[PDB]
RNA sequence: UCAGGGUUCGAUUCCGGAGAGGGAGCCUGAGAAACGGCUACCACAUCCAAGGAAGGCAGCAGGCGCGCAAAUUACCCACUCCCGACCCGGGGAGGUAGUGACGAAAAAUAACAAUACAGGACUCUUUCGAGGCCCUGUAAUUGGAAUGAGUCCACUUUAAAUCCUUUAACGAGGAUCCAUUGGAGGGCAAGUCUGGUCGCAGCAGCCGCGGUAAUUCCAGCUCCAAUAGCGUAUAUUAAAGUU
């Protein structure tokens, strides 16, 4: 195939239970590579799993060909579940998002600020 | 509000003071024809980047020799000039900078080298090819006709590796017509 | 002379109308300059000392 | 024939130049303020007004014509000023008692050309240009 | 902006100060003479069952008014940081997108052959004339090739999206996938063309044009300058050795 991975400025971070590096993808002729299709080749490179691997960034140059991004590879799964930002755990579902606007949260708080002892119906009856 | 931005920007030309002067209009029109540029402004850029070099050269030449500042910045300015093929290493001194003409910065343009190194039929054909992404510097497509070619980049200019002119699928015209033989001349 | 001497818009009204005759799309951009260089510098068929202007009619 | 040249005369030089600037007309009217106070605009480039009526003013000899002017009263000041209309037959677009936006003429305070004592010209009649009302690109909103 | 000396500007993202309709008084606190705190007078303005109560956008959006003059009642704490009892909550601070020809950078609207005419160095012929290589237009077609502006699957982007970049599929014959704005007496680049008007209508920064034969008005044609921009009004700087 044309696609190829090459790492750069590798660093083994023990203070956060991961190894981080920069990723080069030499993929001429084709569109950008999907993130899924990258992370499994990193696995085969480091012999762990396509589950403790996270990748992001990935801007493509002018002219086609290369792209460069950032990648991290955790030791356990749960260390990733602790040390990752939540939205990056959401990308490949491992977390979920809730309340449907900033307005509703704001305006509930302002209605509740005008009652004492039990804020009651403003939450319990919406 | 405070904000995370750079407002820094600048102009890169200066209009001439005499707006309708024949000795000027005919020379600049000559320079537009001989290198295939677009406006007058494409010439006033080169005039600016030369008239600004010629101020640093002069202000250095009005320092006294052996100065630290003059030595350092002169050795830095000559290096920068030599490195783009505007000056000869057999000169390498400030009192020669004042002898450079505008038609040496114009000569090092990629449009000029793509014609003069043989890849195109004319100075106008060259500007079309560069703008159509047919040419490559060193493992890198480029699309800007005004790109200035560094001295040792010179022999890297060649046709792109994904392009009809040398190893590439025929374009959307050579393919629409070869299909007219199998879709317009076989059963159509 | 007839009507008000001060009649406003007199000459713009009584002037007979004529349409634009043309079809030909003119050139634009670099290709126009390519034209003006060739016509002013490349071929200039030789003439007597009484030189002529590019729009001359008389 | 004499101008103090000595090494500590700076007070005299500065206090004397500061005085002599006041004889230069163009400087004087920038800084007395009586010009800006008297300006029929507000010290702006343009002003809106309402067309009181239409007049013609005979040009200054030798050349001869009747020059087709509005007389306007400005919105902000309320003061009255005469203005020129700038092309062949435009005086028919200007109905009476609509607004207009007058501008300057071109010599910063002074009557231009053959017209006696007219210092402003119209650009817009009713939010539409004269140059568009006259070239056909637009028509009056009514 | 500027030879050298200077002239003019600095409400405006960094630092210092001052103020929350105008003046005044104070509580609490390490810190306030605090207004997203309280009390009173002045000016405004809202609710009423006429007893009473309540208010401060020169925060972010939005509206009226004023004027020559200035954007959406959108999204989110993911980034930079701050606050808290705090690894967890909160932030119109701040980030993101919308409107945007204030302004700055890069840069398309045609490239190339054949043929026909046109023109020059060269060859030959006493010339005429012919051969001819180098260019320009210009025609008829063509001739085929090239590519994005667009339409549009996916990836990528990001908090979630948009944009740009990366890519499949469609997408050019010129009568459109159409370049404009101001001029053509002088200053100042460009017509002593043609038709119209007749000191009228109008032009003209200045000198000056128009009175039946207009290089200056109105229009066609042609030509000029800058060009994705150009004209006008105004303040200001150089020209000004006219401070
Ligand atoms: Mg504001
Ligand atoms: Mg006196
Ligand atoms: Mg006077
Ligand atoms: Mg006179
Ligand atoms: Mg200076
Ligand atoms: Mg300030
Ligand atoms: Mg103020
Ligand atoms: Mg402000
Ligand atoms: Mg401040
Ligand atoms: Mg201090
Ligand atoms: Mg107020
Ligand atoms: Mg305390
Ligand atoms: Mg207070
Ligand atoms: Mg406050
Ligand atoms: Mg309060
Ligand atoms: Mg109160
Ligand atoms: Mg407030
Ligand atoms: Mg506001
Ligand atoms: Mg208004
Ligand atoms: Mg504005
Ligand atoms: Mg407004
Ligand atoms: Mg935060
Ligand atoms: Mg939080
Ligand atoms: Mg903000
Ligand atoms: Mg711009
Ligand atoms: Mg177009
Ligand atoms: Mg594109
Ligand atoms: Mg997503
Ligand atoms: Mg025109
Ligand atoms: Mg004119
Ligand atoms: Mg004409
Ligand atoms: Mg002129
Ligand atoms: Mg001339
Ligand atoms: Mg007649
Ligand atoms: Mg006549
Ligand atoms: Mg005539
Ligand atoms: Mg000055
Ligand atoms: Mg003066």
């Amino acid at each position: 195939d044309t696609v190829t991975i090459r790492t750069r400025k590798f660093m083994t971070n023990r203070l956060l239970q991961r190894k981080q590096m920069v990723i080069d993808v030499l993929h001429p002729g084709k569109a950008t590579v999907p993130k899924t299709e990258i992370q499994e080749k990193l696995a085969k490179m480091y012999k762990t799993t396509p589950d403790v691997i996270f990748v992001f960034g990935f801007r493509t140059h002018f002219g086609g060909g290369k792209t460069t991004g950032f990648g991290m590879i955790y030791d356990s799964l749960d260390y990733a579940k602790k040390n990752e930002p939540k939205h990056r755990l959401a990308r490949h579902g491992l977390y979920e998002k809730k309340k449907t606007s900033r307005k509703q949260r704001k305006e509930r708080k302002n209605r509740m600020k005008k009652v004492r002892g039990t804020a009651k119906a403003n939450v319990g009856a919406g | 509000m405070p904000v995370a931005r750079s407002w820094v920007c600048r102009k890169t030309y200066v209009t001439p003071r005499r707006p309708f002067e024949k000795s000027r209009l005919d020379q600049e029109l000559k320079l537009i024809g001989e290198y295939g540029l677009r406006n007058k402004r494409e010439v006033w850029r080169v005039k600016f980047t030369l008239a600004k070099i010629r101020k640093a050269a002069r202000e250095l030449l009005t320092l006294d020799e052996k100065d630290p500042r003059r030595l350092f910045e002169g050795n830095a300015l000559l290096r920068r000039l030599v490195r783009i093929g505007v000056l000869d290493e057999g000169k390498m001194k400030l009192d020669y900078i004042l002898g450079l003409k505008i038609e040496d910065f114009l000569e090092r343009r990629l449009q000029t080298q793509v014609f003069k190194l043989g890849l195109a039929k004319s100075i106008h054909h060259a500007r079309v090819l560069i703008r159509q992404r047919h040419i490559r510097v060193r493992k890198q497509v480029v699309n800007i006709p005004s790109f200035i070619v560094r001295l040792d980049s010179q022999k890297h200019i060649d046709f792109s590796l994904r392009s009809p002119y040398g190893g590439g699928r025929p374009g959307r015209v050579k393919r629409k017509n070869a299909k007219k033989g199998q879709g317009g001349a076989g059963a159509g | 002379v007839h009507g008000s001497l001060a009649r406003v818009g007199k000459v713009r009204g009584q002037t007979l109308k004529v349409a634009k005759q043309e079809k030909k799309k003119k050139r634009t951009g670099r290709a126009k300059r390519r034209m003006q260089y060739n016509r002013r510098f490349v071929n200039v068929v030789p003439t007597f000392g009484k030189k002529k202007g590019p729009n001359a009619n008389s | 024939m004499g101008k103090c040249r000595g090494l500590r005369t700076a007070r005299k030089l500065r206090s004397h130049r500061r005085d002599q600037k006041w004889h230069d007309k163009q400087y004087k009217k920038a800084h007395l303020g009586t010009a800006l106070k008297a300006n029929p605009f507000g010290g702006a480039s343009h002003a809106k007004g309402i067309v009181l009526e239409k007049v013609g003013v005979e040009a200054k000899q030798p050349n001869s014509a009747i020059r087709k002017c509005v007389r306007v009263q400005l919105i902000k000041n309320g003061k009255k000023i005469t203005a020129f209309v700038p092309n062949d037959g435009c005086l028919n677009f200007i109905e009476e008692n609509d607004e207009v936006l007058v501008a300057g003429f071109g010599r910063k305070g002074h009557a231009v050309g053959d017209i006696p004592g007219v210092r402003f010209k119209v650009v817009k009649v009713a939010n539409v240009s004269l140059l568009a009302l006259y070239k056909g690109k637009k028509e009056r909103p009514r």
